């Protein structure tokens, strides 16, 4: 950090070291994953912090410890169904591999008869959307704050050969230093060529991908544009009731912004909402340089970020360990295991 | 304004992920 403020450019090297010793770290746990660290009776089920199609996510307490955890349950069958089989196994192998101060941590995993079970790190603060939502919008120096963490995340995960094709306010939780937390890896995929699944969410979808024609991790950077954008105004660039309306808008290319734009804000989203891949930035030869060099990010002292060292526009209310205040109710179902081992061959490596 | 009209949207609360 020192030297990058000093003599820009000068942290290339040290920069490129510390992604190689991340690659090493991360290739080791990937080609053995850590398995079966923990069991179901370990842990107080308390409360339900969200749910999905084929599983939800609750707030435990670990029995031993006293600490308090996010468990991700997933229903084995329901994957199955959803033929989603491979998507689970790609976001346990990727998530007990990667390390990076804005990824939620993976603490422990194991399966059951039923069900397969993601033990991560606790993060109070609640999602993105839920502030952003009641608040309306953030200024620019707070989006850009935001903004500055995904940037890094990114540069980090692409290193790593991995796409990450789920980023929305939903998927980023705020830390009790008021620094995001990127969750839900059910998307991730390893992958050095293009790839082809229609996966993400409708609003954040690259039109290349709407159109079926094959991507690479260009789709995580248009997402990112997306983000900035909804942070900034308040609402997304394409949006519509249904699906469809939204598919349309987005391969149109045409955008609006609102009037309170700064013009470098404009300019950097025009760059990430670019349909054309020849000219998007992030997937140019000079890569995620050309976002880290934006007039919009001349402010951004990128190391600082990385460090925590940098003020966080706003800390979340923190009421005791457990407090689920930052999240929605949802409704409650017994977590039922069965006396049958479902799917066993499907998911052996889980 | 484009802000009520988002907020008129059937499209304001948690948006599921979506794959086939
Ligand atoms: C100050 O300039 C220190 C010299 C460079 C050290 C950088 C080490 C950390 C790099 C963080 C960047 C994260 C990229 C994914």
């Amino acid at each position: 950090g020192n030297a990058a403020a000093a003599c820009k450019g000068s942290e290339q090297e040290s920069v490129k070291e510390f992604l190689a010793k991340a690659k090493e770290d991360f290739l080791k746990k990937w080609e053995t994953p850590s398995q079966n660290t923990a069991q179901l009776d370990q842990f107080d089920r308390i409360k339900t912090l969200g749910t999905g199609s084929f599983g939800r996510v609750m707030l435990v307490k670990h029995k031993e410890s006293g600490n308090h955890y996010a468990m991700k349950i997933l229903d084995k069958q329901k994957v199955v169904k959803l033929k989603q089989i491979e998507h689970t196994l790609n976001e346990k192998r990727i998530l007990q591999a990667v390390n990076f101060p804005f990824l939620v941590k993976l603490e422990f995993s194991f399966k059951d008869n039923s069900n397969l079970y993601m033990v991560m790190e606790y993060v109070a603060g609640g999602e993105m959307f839920s502030h952003l939502r009641r608040i309306g919008r953030f200024s620019e120096p707070h989006a850009r704050f935001y903004a500055a963490q995904i940037v890094l995340t990114f540069e980090y995960l692409h290193s790593l050969d991995l796409i990450y094709r789920d980023l929305k306010p939903e998927n980023l939780l705020i830390d009790q230093q008021g620094y995001i937390q990127v969750t839900d890896f059910g998307f991730a995929k390893r992958v050095k060529g293009r790839t082809w699944t229609l996966c993400g969410t409708p609003e954040y979808l690259a039109p290349e991908i709407i159109l079926s024609k094959g991507y690479n991790k260009a789709v995580d950077w248009w997402a990112l544009g997306v983000l900035i954008y909804e942070m900034a105004a308040g609402y997304p660039p394409f949006f519509a009731d249904q699906p469809i309306q939204i598919y349309e808008k987005i391969v149109s290319g045409k955008v609006r912004f609102p009037s309170h734009f700064s013009s470098d804000l404009k300019d950097l989203l025009r760059n990430l909402l670019q349909v054309d891949l020849t000219k998007r930035f992030g997937n140019l030869k000079n890569g995620v340089n050309d976002i880290k060099n934006h007039k919009w990010f001349a402010t951004t002292d990128w190391i600082a970020i990385y460090q925590r060292k940098v003020e966080a526009p706003f800390i979340p209310k923190f009421k005791g360990p457990g407090d689920t205040s930052n999240f929605d109710d949802y409704e409650e179902e017994e977590i039922r295991v069965s006396i049958n081992e479902k799917c066993g061959k499907e998911f052996t490596e889980f | 304004t484009t802000y009520a009209d988002f907020i008129a949207s059937g499209r304001t609360g948690r948006r599921a992920s979506i794959h086939d």
